[PDB]
């Protein structure tokens, strides 16, 4: 008896302790119904005495009643089905066997997944015996029947949660977002400042979300751009920087940024030549950024996009998100699974970062150098295709910044000090060019 | 204007069908499988008498 | 009770199946050898119930194939070789085969019979696994197991989709021919045979996007690539009545709301970025959007790396929703995913365009794809955008029905006296002429004008 | 660099919102589903101005 | 290459078999009435055929139809196994094949050598 029976499993999928945590939960909270509404419903529970307790908590909270141990008893009382569900004592054990709040969502969805696997177990259950008894149906009215009831149990959990691609909840959404760039002051600036009143003008901020490529030759001046870009958001945002500097180690990365915001000379700094007046400068400077403590600066080689992401969240978590996230040079990352190839591991590496600016919602901004093709030409500004040569890069980046200076390939020329900041890729604001002063004794862009 | 700047060859679209249309189509479907028959027949009686000139 | 489970043990497994028709089947082979390749299209050594009938049918296909005549004594010497006659019932059972069934030209019949039965046989199969799968998940979410239970279903479907398509006889394309021209002249035909483009100029060049039809659009970055594609799903949405699908997966579907907002509306997409909207812009896009909800014909799924059958899969339930689709759009081809392909991206983009066009003529829609331009003609710069500049990224001209190129003299030439000026370029086209149609490019608008 | 950095029109933005549009805000919720209707009133109520 | 096949077609008993992997045969019947009838291309996609154009077009279809020498297979990404297969089959009909026209060689696939387009 049983060995047959052991190898028989006749008990559907469920889980009675999700289903006493989401009727615990509810007894708890009451204010939790309108989301456990939305993805459980009385027939998802396996367990009946589960169902009818459900039934009375939906019946009571729709009423707007409050829902209690009391209340629930004396309404199971009433339809006689309080010895059918185990009695007070049970609702009272429901009540204790779940201590714990704002896990009640998971518990629902856990319930209306079992609930769907035996859905899928009864129309499997119904196809095969279809399939042994025809009952007059040809093979192609079986198949319809089978895709019929397969479509349905899809179309039951199409659009549970807000449903993402009706016009319904696009314009929820759309309304949100508006609102919620309404209450945040928006003088020109709707995402982080890049403390570039020309670049703001431009891009609006850097825009949570995005994937910001800084590409140019070697010494552009690149490293530098993208670092002011990280003193701006540290100096004006509560919430932290984080830099993953693969090149350069955390001490460089620090007395640049010295240098870049007391004004002091860079070669004063690192020779030591500081006089009187630089000594002044980097101490207040330095007061300043102790008392900000918003930056962090990673400094480990060959990171993958998995670290890079586990790192990137466990400062979030601390700080209930992050202002900017650099990576200092894209190519320097490195994807274990892809070594055959570096340009799809490159590819894969922008790819997620890209899934790392939306998943915590913060700007990315990524390094990249240009192609030694363009060397060859020196003819004209750097475009797109310089960057399409080394990993396709382009495809996912929101925002593509190139950096020009005439001055290296021409050094006569009138511009000198002038940076040119070319917006080669730009999608959510116009492409052209912004012109900076680059002063590279401070290791610093202005305006 | 756009059209008179880039104007490839004269679009002057003339298509009512003759009853000499009608009456090949006819001919044809004599000659012609029962499936292509009924398709012919059903394209000569869509074609409309739209003589002129006289 | 002991009399019960005897009975139903012997009337539950033993799944669907027809022995007669199976040695009809044989036993027609080895009295006409030249039906061969009519019985060959029906079914597969696989279809039969039967061991026995599979390595006789087995040793069938083997003769046949090799050009030689089949017969009782060289199937049976076949079977000899491989030490397998006995375990067919012996040249006794092989004679009695072929003398149990002395009609010939019924054949097919018997053909589709085991074809049939074979099916019902799978689907069984299949239900079994899924039931299977669903008491014991393996650690598989329910999701997975929905997706398990698709695929597997959708398999069995997929191998009885064109079954009988072999012969293709030019009586049979004449009637074709017919019935699709009749179809076209019931049909308001006033330059516009498909779906609307909403550009005068290239409707006449085109006669609208046809069905069945896989469309590439492609350009260099910033040349309004999305923006052309948005126009085109824009003009299907007020147009048609069914529903039109967009697979951003580039952008999220906020964005290109935004932009078809700046689009419809005629309002400075910087504005609607920024927020700086006077009286005037918001009672345009609040009008828009008035009518956008009216028509509620439009989809948006902004998932990402989704594989053609995710694609197809997603669609088809769309479809059914309203008998039909207007148009389907696929914003970057490259961007899209194929596990069995991952050792070749050159293979993986063939098998996605090959895929998007027996999507486009499965369900009668035309697909648009966006794709890039190669990087190779930046180096050239010197001439509009050719075929030859996409066959390096996957040869999806083979597939392509209408190739259409956005070139745009401004970008390469900021003093071009073609200033706001954008040339559509046609490189490819089945069912119409190759040239250039030039239409308004207003980037402030994130629009396309005639 | 002042020159330079604000050349092309005095760039002063002055984004405030007006009664009038959080009236059409509410015109719109008049005819909006439920959800739509709480966002649009939500809107609305944000829509500072109290002139006269 | 059609008019090599419109030819054949005329001249000899043999069918003659088009694997088009590019065009639909409907588009290749229109092209091909189009160059036995010597009516303009453009008018024949447009509608626009007159009374002498119809007259054209409804004899040489006439023949077409009266010889039934021609196949066309319009199947995408075929195998050279499977365009060997239908040759086979329609060439037991009829004793032999006259030609066999294969649109465009390198639209044809060798799942076997997926790995080198070249080989
Ligand atoms: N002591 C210094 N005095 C003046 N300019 C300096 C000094 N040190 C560095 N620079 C300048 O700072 C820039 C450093 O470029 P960097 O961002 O590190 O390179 P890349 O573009 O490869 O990332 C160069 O333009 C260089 O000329
Ligand atoms: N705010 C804006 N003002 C003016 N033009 C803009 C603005 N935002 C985007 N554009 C233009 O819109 C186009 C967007 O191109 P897009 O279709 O997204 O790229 P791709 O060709 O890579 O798909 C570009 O030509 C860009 O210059
Ligand atoms: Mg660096
Ligand atoms: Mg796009």
């Amino acid at each position: 008896i049983p060995d047959a029976q052991v190898d028989a499993i006749k008990v559907p999928p469920h889980s009675l302790e999700a289903e006493q945590s989401v009727i615990g939960g509810l007894l708890l909270d009451n204010e939790r119904w309108d989301t456990v509404s939305e993805h459980v419903m009385t027939q998802d529970f396996y367990s009946r005495p589960h169902r009818l307790i459900f039934d009375g908590v939906k019946s009571i909270l729709e009423a707007g009643k409050p829902l209690d141990l009391i209340t629930l008893s004396e309404y199971l009382e009433q339809r006689e089905q309080l010895e059918d569900v185990g009695g007070f004592a049970y609702l009272a054990d429901l009540a204790k066997n779940t201590p714990s709040a704002a896990n009640i969502n998971a518990y629902a969805e856990i319930v209306a997944e079992r609930a769907l696997v035996r859905n899928l177990i009864g129309v499997a259950n119904e196809i095969a015996d279809a399939g042994y008894d025809p009952q007059g149906r040809n093979a192609e009215d079986l198949l319809d029947l089978a895709e019929s009831k397969v479509f349905a149990i899809a179309e039951a959990r199409t659009s549970e949660n807000e449903g993402p691609k009706n016009v319904d909840s696009i314009l929820e959404r759309t309304l949100e977002r508006i609102e919620l760039l309404y209450k945040t002051p928006q003088d020109g600036v709707t995402g982080v400042n890049t403390g570039f009143t020309d670049l703001n003008k431009k891009t609006a901020g850097l825009q949570g979300s995005d994937l910001i490529i800084v590409a140019a030759r070697p010494s552009m001046g690149k490293t530098t751009f993208a670092m002011n870009l990280c003193e701006n958001a540290a100096m004006e945002q509560d919430k932290p920087v984080l830099i993953f500097s693969l090149e350069m180690p955390a001490e460089q990365i620090m007395m640049r940024m010295l240098a870049s915001l007391s004004r002091v000379d860079q070669t004063k700094i690192r020779t030591g030549q500081l006089d009187d007046e630089d000594w002044a400068r980097i101490s207040s400077t330095m007061g300043i950024l102790m008392e900000k403590k918003n930056m962090y600066i990673d400094d480990s080689s060959g990171l993958t996009p998995t670290e890079v992401r586990s790192r990137a969240r466990r400062i979030a978590r601390e700080h209930g998100g992050l202002s900017l996230i650099m990576v200092d040079y894209l190519q320097l990352m490195r994807v274990p699974a892809l070594t055959d190839n570096r340009t799809l591991e490159i590819a894969e590496i922008s790819r997620s970062l890209k899934a790392l600016a939306k998943e915590l919602n913060v700007p990315v901004v990524a390094l990249s150098q240009l192609n030694r093709s363009l060397e060859q030409r020196a003819d004209k500004r750097p475009v797109n295709s310089d960057l399409r040569e080394s990993g396709s890069i382009e495809q996912d980046a929101d925002l593509i910044m190139f950096i020009y200076r005439d001055e290296v390939y021409h050094p006569d020329s009138p511009l000198k000090g002038t940076a040119e900041i070319i917006i080669g890729k730009q999608r959510n604001g116009p492409i052209g060019s912004v012109r900076l002063t680059f002063q590279g004794h401070y290791s610093r862009f202005d305006n | 204007s756009k059209i008179t700047s880039e104007d490839a060859r004269a679009a002057n679209p003339r298509p009512p069908l003759s009853e000499h249309a009608a009456h090949v189509l006819l001919a044809i479907a004599d000659q012609a499988s029962d499936k292509v028959k009924k398709r012919l027949q059903s394209l000569a009686r869509l074609a409309k008498a739209n003589q002129k000139d006289d």
